[PDB]
């Protein structure tokens, strides 16, 4: 089990680790975060009491480095940083561990959420959606836009997820436009799979961490993008069995854990009527369909 | 964006463009099968493509072997158009091609601008005009070409005949839809309006009547006429 320290808290924030979080008052004698599941990314997240502009946060890995929070009163916010002396990092944790100044990751024992989540995302991947190659970790906030939105405006700031577009050359094959624009396999499985990603686990990857972007941050591009890579998968009418079977369960456990007064904004009436009851794959996402109709049954 | 009333005097300014009416593409009729079913048969269709400042038609004429075989005919049908009018804009001189498609029908918006991709400048919109080129197959030398046809086929036409040596796009196209309208609403009557006087004939190098400036101001009051006589008869006014 690894530990995220917090040099202080000069500003009272509600912080997120993955799906929890807890309110930390101003100047209260908090320390961080202990007993992270190693195995798993995680992201640390925060909401300023003050000003709920800007929720902003961090995906980690520990095994990739030992990471602390400092709050800079200049940029005022809390700043992920590297701590590269081992053993000092080690005996400032032990001292704030020894206090009992941290709150402990509350994941039960039976409870697979996180990793049914994050299944495959991988953080060399969030790094190149991310592009600030000196750090280990990778900064998100709830105003990034997306490359695919710049394009239709700072390119250093961008959320880099692979664009997508059902009306462009990439999508549609000339001397197939009928075909490949009422059928996206071709789109799905040669472009983009066997293309750009090499395999189901990257596209999945990239499908999950935009989800999770949207979701905790509130970042709109992020939402696009996932609710994109779901309708290219089900507006292909052949998608690898397998495939669409572990679609159904990355889903499941999305809509499982997004909050229920959050759905409004979180869910595309458009593109979940469309391919829960009228596309390709309307009959392949039954346990989607069952936790959909059961806990969001007016968007449908 | 949509073209409608407000910007309609758009229609005539130097910018080249065009309507497409995909409405006769796939024609049927419906009959009684022995076994008591039903079933369709189709008959030529074409699409009806338009420069509305000059009067320009370009007539695709649809034959019925291009649905042999094929399923889902009335979706299918969109996307021939699309493929057809794409294939005439790549026909085109540069300079000649248009700057603007507008579709008579929203349903051939995707359609047509998923065929032409490769022309990113050429803005593919729609109208809230309710325009009448449906009944372009009341206009008996274009419906005698569409059915006389034995395989697909390509027809020019000017449908302004040479009205625009006295009056410009804007009456031109107006008289047309006027026409158009009143073919559509009461055929028999409206043909009845054109041909009446037997003294007035169509040239061989023409589709309508050889009017005069004034014998037009007479039809087209009867055409009105004729559209308000049937409002009447329609919604009992
Ligand atoms: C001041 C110090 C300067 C340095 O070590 O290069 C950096 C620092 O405090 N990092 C932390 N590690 C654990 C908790 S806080």
């Amino acid at each position: 089990m690894n530990t995220v320290p917090f040099t202080s808290a000069p500003i009272e924030v509600t912080i997120g680790i993955d799906q929890y979080s807890f309110n930390v008052k101003e100047n209260q004698p908090f320390h961080g975060i202990k007993d992270i599941p190693i195995g798993h990314v995680h992201v640390i997240h925060f909401q300023h009491a003050d000003n709920s502009s800007m929720r902003y946060g961090y995906w980690f890995d520990c095994r990739m480095g030992n990471f602390y929070i400092q709050y800079d009163p200049k940029d005022g916010l809390y700043k992920m940083m590297e701590e590269r002396d081992g053993a000092k990092f080690e005996n400032i944790v032990h001292n704030f561990k020894e206090r009992q100044m941290m709150v402990s990751y509350p994941k039960i024992d039976e409870d697979d959420t996180w990793y049914n989540l994050t299944e495959f995302v991988q953080m060399d991947k969030i790094r190149k959606i991310v592009r600030k190659d000196e750090n280990q970790f990778s900064y998100v906030d709830s105003s990034m836009t997306t490359v695919q939105e710049n394009e239709l405006s700072d390119p250093a700031h961008s959320l880099n997820y692979t664009v997508i577009n059902f009306k462009s050359r990439e999508a549609i094959r000339p001397g197939h436009e009928m075909e490949d624009f009422l059928d996206k396999s071709y789109y799905l499985n040669t472009v983009m799979l066997q293309g750009i990603f090499k395999n189901s686990s990257n596209y999945f990857g990239e499908l999950q961490f935009a989800f999770l972007n949207a979701m905790f941050f509130g970042n709109y591009g992020s939402s696009l993008q996932w609710h994109a890579m779901i309708e290219l998968i089900c507006s292909s009418a052949t998608v690898p069995k397998h495939m669409l079977d572990k679609l159904d369960e990355i889903l499941y456990y999305q809509i499982k854990t997004l909050p229920e007064q959050y759905s409004d904004i979180l869910l595309n009436e458009r593109v979940w009527n469309i391919c829960l009851y009228s596309s390709f794959q309307k009959n392949s996402l039954h346990n989607t369909e069952k936790i959909m109709e059961n806990k969001y049954p007016e968007l449908l | 964006g949509a073209m409608n009333s407000s910007n309609y005097a758009e229609l005539f300014n130097n910018d080249i463009k065009l309507f497409v009416d995909d409405t006769n593409v796939y024609r049927v009729t419906v009959h009684k099968t022995f076994e008591g079913n039903v079933a369709t048969k189709a008959i030529n269709g074409c699409i009806f493509t338009l420069n509305p400042k000059t009067g320009h038609l370009f007539l695709k004429i649809i034959h019925t072997s291009v649905w042999a075989g094929q399923k889902r005919l009335s979706q299918l049908a969109k996307w021939k158009t699309a493929e057809e009018v794409s294939a005439l804009v790549r026909s085109l001189p540069k300079e000649e091609q248009p700057k603007q498609i507008i579709v008579t029908r929203k349903a051939m918006l995707d359609p047509l601008e998923v065929h032409m991709l490769d022309f990113p400048n050429i803005a593919i919109r729609p109208t809230e005009l309710r325009l009448p080129f449906s009944a372009a197959m009341s206009i008996d030398k274009l419906s005698d070409v569409v059915m006389k046809a034995t395989e697909p086929q390509m027809v020019l036409f000017n449908i302004y005949d040479d009205w625009l040596d006295r009056i410009s796009s804007y009456t031109a196209f107006s008289r047309l839809t006027l026409l158009l309208r009143a073919l559509k609403t009461n055929e028999e009557s409206a043909k009845m309006i054109l041909l009446s006087d037997p003294t007035i004939t169509i040239k061989s190098y023409h589709l309508w009547p050889s009017f005069t400036d004034e014998q037009w101001i007479t039809i087209e009051s009867q055409m009105r006429d004729l559209i308000l006589t049937e409002y009447g008869r329609k919604y009992n006014v």
